[PDB]
């Protein structure tokens, strides 16, 4: 039994976290009271990766819910699957973090972090063989970003030989709460570079463009963005949740050739709006999945090169046709795969589809084009930082300009490290 | 083609056909390799924990 | 009678081992129960099948087998399967988290913690042996257990059983049924460390088996099950002489003597025919001449390569079924006049032949049709070095960038081992070429 | 669409094949070391045949036959003819030749014939050559043996000594010597295609049996005439007489045709050589497929007998025929395998 411990931090972290638990609960047949009512036992062979078993044939998510504010967690307990969650795993302050990384990481969040770690310990102790952790959070606020990355540092200290992966929502001015997000994101990214094994980069800019341009939603809401996030989260975790022999470490080994370059581009096909009679064809799943339009990180894959790629196809389909179409798409895009990692494109098929689609495919791309995302953040960061604009919110919590200068430099080293491998040849 | 050493039994037979003639590491040493690598892990792990302790000290100072 | 102990390491090793022991039981008439009606020496014997099976006072025939994996899900299927009664708990050994396709993790980190236990469960079987011959070790090149733990086991077996022969059945990595990227690293690392410890190794390239299953069994997307049943057939034909009456390859030492004049060049090529779909409604059975001629087509080899562009050091033919020496020699004569078969100058040009009258046994409901006669050719040809060249080139491409190297360093290994292992392989490729080319 | 890779910089022929394939709009070129190619235009030396045919879902094709060097290297061609029953010890169309090492050697049989010739008072000039003799170097036409046997040992390459064809056919006007270059394409099905256009590689100087050590009289390669000879280019451009002129000449001057007089036995020799090695090099059942373009070099003696003198494994073409022939490679060797959206070749059936 290779259990995963899930942590959701802050507003974005808990909203997308709750959708995730809603979506996979339905996939495993667990109802809002934790009672199993499914029709296949494929649903229960790996149920324990994400769920604990409690007497009474109940299944309880191995999930810890964290915020510095109670608001968004009252709404979780309200929401459709709110009762599923273990009540002692709600860990909440009252102050809120004011979209301030310094409050989440250094002052308000430091006050609360030990309480969170007590619940993490008490979930890990009950794990036959802990596989690792996943965190859902945004990088643009204060709690998920600042206190989320503090948690990751503490978790590493206590579990240094355990996998730490994240679903990290990147800020965009197109979907923006405050002007200081580039500061919060830049500080968080350096933490992630050091202390996560895999970070799935969920770019709110891509989720907006997708909703606005392809789904023709003229006023996208957080709900529309999260419909895409939840589809992708169900997707990437499909092969951890159903039979097919790789734990998180084995996936990291074959996806991450250099330790700092572990920021992945997600993607999904078919792109859908909430509320699909035509099943897509294996050729259609494949080409959409590689097209910039389905990329949930606003990066152009044709502007860089793929170091590794993974794709998970869901539904009853031809593995022969999957192999053929995958090997196809690699030849019209053959220049965009590094030639010094042989066979760096890998595929899985799972015959259980997601709710509401008979054919679907999830994309996991480790592309050097991701540097466009970090350049974009870095440019917004510098635009304000060259005038020290809005810094007083941070110096007022004990931070120094130097920590911002280091975060900036660390960020630009990451961009240069990507550019190194995009020009590397055989 | 010369046939030779034809042996037979109830289960089968065997023979050779010629078409032309012709023209330590110690137990201790392993245990040492395994232990030097374990030490290298412990040293890498100790640097990480020292790094994290420096981070904790910075958090205190902030 | 001298006993053989089979050791299965990692996923590939365990699941191939189960397919083999399944087939062995069908060949010797042993039931999943472990009962062998036809063994009239109850509770004992020194018959040829006793080389692979021990006997209980209750007449249970127990494989001389140890299964070892660093995570438990594969061996659990053994403990619940159709032959669950065959084995005894102490023969099945499972860690708790696996090597994650990381040689260093299987060799150094996790391996250090389970090596002593494995050698104890092996000692328990070696203590049931009057005359232990040595070991048959099944594993993948690509897995972190199959590569990393196997090389550690092989080192320690040379220490604890220094006079004993050790044979490998090794699965060479193929992208078509692998989702890993670092397998070239693990393959070269385990080959370097295992080379001076293995007397004779039979490589099976999953690419070749996969294609055979597609082309000759009409299986559009072969599974591990499809592959392993074909592999088990080939393995059985290789070990049949250890388990049946005969005069060829009757002990492990004779494998090296007959197939390996040079210790380093100890990787014989296997070629098998015929592979016939069981869904074939009508099939015309193939003659001794046709199956023997098929042994020189690359499409039937366990490793795709071109023996015409190399030289032979030895060649055995192992027939099962309706075969007599006359037809074999008539086929060899005809084949020699129409194929490029070059032996090295310092070796006799010729074939050692073994025939066993029982036709190949096939698993009921499997994919392979019963046939009236089949052959497995074991040839030590330098052409198999093509597989080393392929794998070393993939290694070079990744290591020039140190891609993925941090995973191995992180588990206690030094970059120096990468280059040390790759230099060994460079020497091996040269060894093959000065033997096989002018 | 199809991909291909280019790994011989210096190949006139496949340079033009590269251009042709791109200009179809259905072939994409990759870089030297990208392995997901459909087609490899490989290097001449140590082409990695072992790495081909192992890319899942890619049909792969290379422009060289592994093992074809047995035919296209002078020492090994001698060994192949004498040891292959298909060809035999006294094959009628290859000059009596001997492989000789400097410093399986034949130095004694070489002299046994040479001696019986001495006493016979019959023609006993010989030539000694190597595969390392580029642009006209390393050859020695001598009527006395040990004058060439010492020329052999003064360098470290293995040489062949062959009976020099003393009585060659001589064109007129010019009393001038030549050899014939035929281009042969062998596709993946091992069909043998003879390019209908050959070329004669002429001597500008008149032949002169008297002094052998003067050579542009005796040595017909395009370069040596281009550089060493005073009369280079009188009768035809570049010392290159093509088949139409040579045929019209053989009728006017000898009352026969090129076909009957020479080509019948050129076609016979090409088939004999290539069918002999087919079992050793055929890719019909292999995981990659091969094709190759060969250049066969022939001599004609004054009785209109054709002799084989070498087979070239990496030949160039005549400027006049590149377009035609290179387009023939695409159509027969490449699009046969990778199809797109009359004929210039003579199929030698077997
Ligand atoms: N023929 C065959 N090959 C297999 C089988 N299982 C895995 N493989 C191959 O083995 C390679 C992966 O190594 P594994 O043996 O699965 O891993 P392992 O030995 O358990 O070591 P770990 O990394 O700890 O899991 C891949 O290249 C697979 O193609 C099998 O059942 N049959
Ligand atoms: N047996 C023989 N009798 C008469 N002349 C001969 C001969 N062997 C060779 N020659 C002459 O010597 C010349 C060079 O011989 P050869 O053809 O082997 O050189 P080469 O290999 O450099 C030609 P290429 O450049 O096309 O490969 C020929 O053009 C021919 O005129
Ligand atoms: C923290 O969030 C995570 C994010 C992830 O990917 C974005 C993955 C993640 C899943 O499936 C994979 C697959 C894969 C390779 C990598 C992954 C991977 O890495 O190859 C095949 C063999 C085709 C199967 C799927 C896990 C996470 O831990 C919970
Ligand atoms: N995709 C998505 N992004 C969010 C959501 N909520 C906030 N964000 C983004 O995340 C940033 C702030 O994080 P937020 O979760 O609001 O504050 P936190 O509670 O401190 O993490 C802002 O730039 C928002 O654009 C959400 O529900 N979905
Ligand atoms: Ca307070
Ligand atoms: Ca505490
Ligand atoms: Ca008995
Ligand atoms: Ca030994
Ligand atoms: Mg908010
Ligand atoms: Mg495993
Ligand atoms: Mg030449």
């Amino acid at each position: 039994m290779r259990e995963i411990v899930h942590i959701q931090a802050g507003q974005c972290g808990n909203q997308i976290g709750a959708k995730f638990w809603e979506v996979i609960s339905d996939e495993h047949g667990i109802d809002p009271t934790g009672s199993y009512h499914g029709d296949s036992d494929l649903q229960l062979e790996r149920i324990n990766v994400y769920y604990n078993e409690a007497a009474g044939n109940k299944y309880v998510p191995r999930a810890i819910l964290v915020d510095l504010e109670p608001g968004t967690m009252d709404s979780v307990r309200s929401g459709p699957f709110g009762q599923i969650f273990r009540p002692d795993n709600f860990v909440f302050g009252q102050s809120g973090a004011g979209n301030n990384w310094a409050k989440g990481h250094y002052t308000e969040g430091a006050e609360l972090v030990d309480s969170v770690l007590d619940v993490v310990r008490k979930e890990s102790e009950s794990c036959d063989c802990l596989q690792g952790f996943q965190l859902t959070h945004s990088l643009g606020g204060g709690t998920g970003s600042g206190m989320g990355t503090l948690l990751i540092s503490k978790i590493r200290e206590e579990y240094p030989d355990r996998i730490m992966n994240t679903f990290s929502v990147v800020p965009s001015p197109k979907v923006s709460d405050t002007v200081v997000e580039p500061y919060n994101a830049t500080l968080s990214v350096h933490q992630l570079v050091e202390n996560t094994d895999e970070t799935y980069c969920i770019d709110n800019e891509a989720l907006y463009d997708i909703c606005f341009r392809t789904l023709k939603l003229t006023t996208p809401t957080y709900g529309d963005l999260n419909h895409l996030v939840s589809a992708t989260m169900s997707g990437v975790t499909t092969c951890l949740r159903f039979p097919g022999n790789a734990d998180l470490r084995k996936l990291a080994v074959n996806m991450v050739p250099f330790p700092r370059l572990h920021f992945f581009m997600p993607g999904f096909a078919p792109l859908t709006s909430r509320g699909q009679y035509r099943a897509l064809t294996v050729p259609e799943l494949t080409q959409q999945m590689f097209d910039a339009k389905n990329m949930m990180a606003a990066c152009d894959p044709r502007h860089g090169r793929y170091l590794t790629v993974a794709a998970v196809f869901r539904g009853r389909m031809s593995m022969k046709e999957v192999d053929e179409q995958m090997l196809n798409v690699q030849n019209k895009n053959s220049s965009y795969f590094v030639e010094w990692i042989p066979n760096n494109v890998k595929t899985a098929v799972c015959d259980i589809p997601p709710r509401g689609l008979k054919m679907s495919a999830t994309f996991i791309g480790n592309s050097t084009a991701i540097q466009e995302l970090f350049k974009r953040i870095s440019e917004q960061f510098t635009a304000m930082f060259r005038r020290k604009a809005f810094l007083h919110w941070y110096t007022g919590e004990g931070m120094d300009e130097m920590e911002f200068t280091e975060a900036e430099s660390n960020m630009n080293d990451l961009v240069s490290e990507y550019q190194q491998y995009q020009d590397a040849t055989a | 083609m010369e046939v030779i050493e034809l042996n037979k039994c109830t289960s089968g037979q065997s023979f050779e056909v010629i078409l032309k003639p012709p023209s330590d590491p110690s137990l201790e040493e392993i245990q040492k390799k395994l232990e030097a690598a374990e030490e290298r892990r412990k040293y890498q792990e100790a640097e990480l924990l020292k790094h994290l302790a420096e981070k904790r000290e910075h958090e205190r100072e902030v | 009678m001298r006993e053989c102990i089979s050791i299965h390491v990692g996923q590939a090793g365990v699941q191939i081992g189960n397919a083999c022991w399944e087939l062995y039981c069908l060949e010797h008439g042993i039931q999943p129960d472990g009962q062998m009606p036809s063994d009239k020496t109850i509770g004992g014997g020194d018959d040829s099948f006793n080389t692979f099976f021990s006997e209980t006072g209750a007449g249970k025939h127990v494989p001389r087998a140890v299964f070892v994996d660093l995570e438990p899900t594969v061996i659990d299927e053994v403990r619940t399967g159709t032959y669950r009664q065959l084995f005894h708990p102490e023969q099945l050994i499972t860690g708790k988290e696996d090597a994650a396709n990381n040689y260093a993790r299987g060799h150094y980190t996790i391996g250090k913690e389970i090596i002593d236990l494995v050698l104890d469960r092996i000692r328990k079987l070696a203590d049931q042996c009057t005359g232990l011959q040595g070991f048959l070790v099944f594993h993948s090149f690509g897995g972190g257990t199959g590569s990393g733990f196997t090389s550690l086991l092989m080192e320690r077996l040379s220490v604890d059983y220094g006079k004993k022969s050790k044979l490998e059945f090794s699965i060479y990595p193929a992208p078509q049924v692998s989702t890993a990227v670092v397998e070239p690293y693990n393959s070269i690392l385990t080959t370097h460390t295992t080379l001076e410890h293995s007397d004779c190794a039979f490589m099976v390239d999953n690419e070749a088996i996969y294609d055979i299953c597609r082309r000759n069994l009409d299986i559009e997307r072969p599974t591990y099950t499809n592959l392993n049943r074909l592999i088990s057939q080939i393995v059985s034909s290789i070990t049949a002489s250890l388990r049946f009456d005969g005069a060829l390859n009757v002990d492990l030492t004779e494998f090296q003597t007959n197939l390996v004049p040079y210790p380093r060049i100890h990787f014989p090529l296997a070629t098998y025919a015929p592979v016939i779909s069981a869904e074939k409604a009508y099939h015309e059975q193939l003659s001794v001449a046709e199956i023997t001629n098929a042994c020189f087509e690359p499409a039937n080899q366990m490793v795709k390569c071109d023996p015409r562009h190399g030289k032979y050091m030895a060649c055995c033919l192992l027939y099962r079924g309706d075969v007599v020496p006359k037809d074999v020699n008539a086929a060899i004569a005809t084949i020699k006049t129409k194929r490029s078969i070059q032996f090295v100058d310092w070796c006799p040009t010729g074939f050692k032949v073994g025939i066993n009258y029982q036709p190949p046994t096939v698993v009921p409901g499997g994919d392979l049709a019963k046939v009236q006669r089949a052959v497995c050719m074991l040839s030590n040809t330098t052409a198999i070095a093509e597989a080393w060249a392929r794998l070393d080139h993939k290694f070079d491409l990744m290591y020039a960038k140190r891609a993925f190297v941090h995973w191995y360093v992180g588990e206690g290994m030094e970059e120096g081992e990468f280059s040390e292992a790759r230099e060994d392989m460079a020497a091996l490729e040269k060894d093959y070429e000065e033997v096989g080319v002018d | 669409m199809y991909t291909f890779v280019v790994r011989d910089e210096n190949s006139s022929v496949y340079a033009e094949v590269s251009r042709l394939l791109l200009a179809t709009g259905q072939w994409k070129r990759l870089r030297k070391d990208n392995p997901r190619f459909n087609l490899m235009l490989g290097e001449r030396n140590r082409l990695p045949f072992g790495r081909l045919g192992h890319e899942p879902g890619l049909v792969q094709l290379v422009n060289y036959y592994r093992g074809a060097d047995k035919l296209c290297r002078k020492a090994s061609l001698v060994k192949l003819i004498k040891t292959s029953p298909e060809l035999s010890e006294s094959c009628t169309w290859f000059p009596e030749s001997y492989v000789i090492y400097p410093t399986t050697d034949e130095r004694e049989v070489f002299l046994a014939a040479y001696n019986r010739r001495r006493e016979g008072r019959e023609g006993n000039v010989w030539i000694a050559k190597s595969s390392a003799g580029a642009k006209g170097e390393g050859i020695l036409i001598s009527s006395e043996a040990s004058e060439l046997l010492d020329f052999i040992d003064e360098q470290g390459q293995v040489h062949v000594i062959q009976k020099y064809l003393e009585k060659p056919l001589l064109l007129e006007p010019g009393h001038r010597k030549f050899d014939i270059r035929s281009w042969v394409l062998v596709d993946h099905l091992y069909n043998i295609y003879l390019y209908r256009e050959g070329v004669l590689r002429t001597s500008s100087e008149p032949y002169n049996s008297a002094n052998f050590q003067d050579k542009t009289c005796h040595l017909t390669n395009h370069c040596i005439q281009k550089e060493y000879s005073k009369n280079y280019g009188r009768y035809e451009e570049g010392n290159e007489m093509f088949f139409e002129e040579f045929n019209q000449y053989l009728m006017d001057a000898l009352n026969t045709t090129l076909e009957n007089s020479i080509l019948l036995q050129i076609k016979h020799i090409i088939r004999s050589c290539l069918m002999c090695i087919e079992p050793a090099i055929s890719t019909k059942h292999l995981h990659y497929q091969s094709f190759q373009l060969f250049g066969f070099d022939f001599m004609v003696d004054e009785e209109l007998k054709v002799w084989l003198i070498e087979v070239n494994g990496a030949p160039a073409c005549a400027q006049k025929l590149y377009a035609e022939l290179c387009q023939g490679i695409v159509d027969v060797a490449i699009s046969s395998v990778f199809p797109l959206a009359t004929s210039i070749f003579i199929k030698l059936h077997h």
